[PDB]
């Protein structure tokens, strides 16, 4: 009969702890940010104020699901982690580049269509297609047509929009969004703007 | 039976309560600000800087082992007294005929890597590196990572100066390289007073750790007479001219990891297109595989290679 | 053109985007750019790259002007004394 | 003033960030209807109370607003001369 | 014919704060670091003791003026 007593005791420590645990988030200095990294005898958190803090106590929540880099609920003043928190054209409208069209197809959709043959032959299709040439030699149009025909999710990227660690975080967020969906078409325009 | 669940229940009743104590105890640490030991002002106090930028003077708490807290050491300080706490630092022959490669290169790369006693008794400083030159690609792009295979150790690929960061980074990674004596630094595609200054790191700046820093790359258009002088650059190895039989061997090597009928007239294929380059033969194999992918042929038919051979010949 | 360039990196692109949004909200709007050579009328982009801010601002401008889905009701006029200095990207028809 | 960047079911738990200091997980102020709170628009939060007290209208960026001419100079084509062809070409691209 | 080695020997068997650090610096942003260095060395010189400097390959900086407009 002492078993229910201990389990009724559980409605005891949890209630007070919950109240305190549900203040750091609400409090203004929450500074919810990304955990720089993790260690063991512990957390390292880069607060959204551009400050690196070291927490001996790795955090109230168990450390197994503290992935290096993720929304971290830094406490208002202790800066300890509290909660993870939630995270129209056709290929008949362009000429003079048909060979490039089939090359891009066989390199970009063939993995989408069937990749078994590539594994059978022991050669995998490279990832990432570069479109370089004079500003006139159409490639934005080719990319738009390919996206329109093939059914996937477009990911439009530009040098100016990315730049503002804002650039790195935005790039990581977009790439993660692409990773989440199995079909993904990633368009980076004037890539020379970033990779200077 | 009715007691078995009670036993397990007990473990549960403690488990949730177990966390309460862990949570409560964990519910007090105030964290700390991370910084670096900028300098050791005194055995009792040292100058440090938090990542935020402000610089203070702090001291060891009880025993921070100043012997190991040399200038530059991550440490977390409490934002109530600024005291030092826990410190935490945060194919052997893929080109067919490689007799040229497995010969002078080996005898000049590993020989100075094993027995420094031999040369120091001879009184001659071991050669620090040799330069390879010849056709780009096969001799330059290829067989560059292969050197690690030949020596069986991981190497570092290093791709007047902006701020001298070339030499600066070279030296800063030199200690890491020296930490692994078998490691070899391969500053391929290396390309005033930086290249010439580049001639001074090899003499000193921690170059007594038995590593052959082979400056093997045809990329640098300008050649330094002082470097090619005996000592610095012991000797130069010219990438051998493919004989169209080494091409056959390369095709066979790359034909290995390929699914095909087997009735491949490799000699006919090599005669079809003179790619001349190991990467050209790689492209040949890739194009044959692609042609096979056309019509969905798990194998590769004979004509597919010929189309691949013809395509690269263009 | 000077009002576009600012001390902070990328601010010019932000203001260009703001102007584009304001135009998009409105209907039947005409825009006139003067001293276009001022606003990134070059692409030398040497190793020093001191013009990187104006360059990225101009890239954002051209991208928002044409590409993917423009408004199609934005009549753009441009007055420059020496267009020869202008970059190929803007001078190419479709944008102008 | 703060900008909302997300919301969550059950307790709203907005992830608003004020200007650039930091993202704050703040609950709505007591005296606000939950309908008004939405994503990606200006709102008002107090420092200590940390809570969204009143929705705000979108940013106007007065530089862009005053950039608009909002004035018609007293110039007519009659005064201009010798550019009849150019006048017609511009008209075909702006007015007609 | 024996130069850099002589300077090296002087460095090895001296007591001054020999700071060569004179990499021929064309540079593009900081131009005229002469005073930036010598003063430091003089500041070093009085800081500890008189210093010495040494370098070759200064032939580029030699020149003879000539045009003043290009
Ligand atoms: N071969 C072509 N067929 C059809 N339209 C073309 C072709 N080449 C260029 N274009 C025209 O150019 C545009 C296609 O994208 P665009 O030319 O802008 O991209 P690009 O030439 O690769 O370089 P950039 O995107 O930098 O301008 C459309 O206006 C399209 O009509």
């Amino acid at each position: 009969v002492l078993r229910v007593t201990h389990e009724l005791q559980a409605m005891k420590d949890k209630i007070k702890e919950n109240s305190e645990k549900i203040k750091v988030n609400k409090t203004l200095p929450y500074l919810v940010s990304n955990v720089i990294e993790l260690l063991d005898v512990c957390a390292v958190i880069k607060t959204s104020t551009r400050q690196t803090y070291f927490l001996p106590v790795i955090g109230l929540v168990d450390a197994e699901k503290l992935k290096p880099g993720d929304l971290v609920g830094v406490n208002k003043d202790s800066y300890l982690i509290l909660e993870t928190l939630p995270t129209t054209e056709q290929y008949s409208d362009i000429g003079g580049l048909d060979k490039q069209i089939q090359e891009l197809v066989e390199a970009i959709v063939l993995p989408m269509n069937h990749k078994e043959k590539f594994e059978n032959l022991g050669i995998q299709p490279p990832k990432g297609v570069l479109m370089y040439g004079p500003p006139g030699t159409g490639k934005t149009l080719l990319a738009r047509a390919c996206a329109a025909q093939t059914k996937a999710t477009f990911l439009k990227l530009a040098g100016p929009q990315l730049v503002q660690g804002d650039g790195a975080k935005l790039v990581r967020d977009a790439f993660a969004l692409a990773k989440e969906k199995a079909p993904s078409i990633i368009f980076i325009d004037e890539l020379d703007a970033i990779g200077t | 039976g009715r007691l078995k669940e009670l036993r397990e229940q007990l473990k549960e009743l403690t488990k949730q309560y177990e966390k309460s104590e862990n949570d409560l105890k964990a519910l007090q640490s105030v964290g700390q600000i991370v910084g670096e030991v900028l300098k050791q002002l005194t055995e009792e106090k040292f100058i440090v800087k938090a990542t935020n930028g402000p610089r203070y003077v702090v001291g060891c708490r009880r025993q921070l082992d100043k012997s190991k807290l040399k200038p530059g050491t991550r440490v977390a300080l409490d934002m109530t007294t600024l005291t030092i706490m826990r410190y935490l630092p945060r194919s052997y022959s893929e080109i067919g005929g490689l007799s040229e490669q497995i010969r002078e290169l080996r005898e000049v790369i590993e020989l100075p890597l094993t027995n420094p006693e031999l040369f120091q008794r001879v009184g001659i400083i071991p050669p620090k590196g040799c330069l390879l030159y010849g056709p780009p690609g096969t001799g330059k792009t290829l067989l560059a990572r292969a050197v690690a295979s030949q020596l069986d150790c991981n190497f570092l690929k290093v791709v007047d100066k902006y701020i001298g960061e070339s030499a600066r980074l070279i030296r800063e990674m030199f200690n890491y390289a020296r930490d692994h004596q078998p490691c070899i630094i391969f500053m391929d595609e290396i390309d005033q007073r930086t290249l010439m200054e580049l001639l001074n790191q090899m003499d000193g700046f921690d170059t007594l750790h038995r590593v052959k820093m082979i400056m093997a790359t045809n990329r640098p258009d300008t050649l330094d007479p002082a470097l090619l002088r005996p000592g610095r650059l012991d000797r130069k190895i010219h990438i051998d001219l493919p004989n169209e039989q080494a091409r056959l061997d390369i095709l066979k090597i790359h034909a290995g990891p390929i699914t095909k009928h087997g009735e491949i007239d490799y000699e006919a294929i090599v005669k079809l297109s003179d790619g001349f380059n190991g990467a050209d033969l790689r492209n040949v194999c890739t194009e044959a595989g692609m042609f096979a992918i056309r019509a969905d042929h798990d194998f590769v038919v004979q004509e597919d290679f010929m189309k691949a051979v013809r395509k690269v010949a263009d | 053109g000077s009002e576009l360039v600012q001390k902070y990196v990328g601010e010019g692109a932000r203001m260009v985007r703001e102007l584009f949004e304001m135009a998009r909200t409105k209907k039947a709007c005409l825009i006139f750019f003067d001293e276009i050579d001022a606003i990134g009328g070059a692409r030398f982009d040497d190793g020093a790259g001191g013009d990187n801010e104006v360059q990225r601002t101009m890239l954002e401008l051209i991208n928002q002007l044409d590409g993917f889905d423009p408004r199609g009701n934005i009549k753009v006029l441009m007055a420059t004394n020496r267009p020869d200095t202008l970059d190929p990207a803007l001078m190419r028809p479709g944008r102008l | 003033c703060t900008k909302i960047i997300n919301a969550d079911s059950e307790d709203p738990k907005y992830i608003i960030n004020v200007k650039q200091f930091a993202k704050f997980v703040v609950d709505l102020s007591d005296q606000v209807a939950p309908t008004d709170i939405e994503e990606g628009m200006r709102v008002g939060v107090d420092r200590n109370k940390y809570q969204i007290h009143i929705p705000l209208p979108p940013k106007i960026d007065p530089t862009v607003t005053m950039m608009q001419v909002e004035e018609k100079p007293d110039v007519t084509y009659s005064d201009v001369g010798g550019c009849k062809e150019q006048i017609e070409k511009l008209r075909e691209v702006v007015e007609t | 014919c024996g130069k850099t080695m002589l300077a090296k020997a002087v460095a090895h068997h001296t007591t001054a704060a020999f700071i060569r650090v004179v990499g021929s610096e064309f540079v593009q942003k900081y131009l005229g670091e002469g005073p930036r260095m010598v003063r430091d060395v003089f500041r070093l010189a009085k800081e500890n003791a008189p210093a010495i400097i040494f370098i070759d390959e200064i032939d580029a900086i030699a020149t003879k003026r000539f045009d003043a407009q290009t």
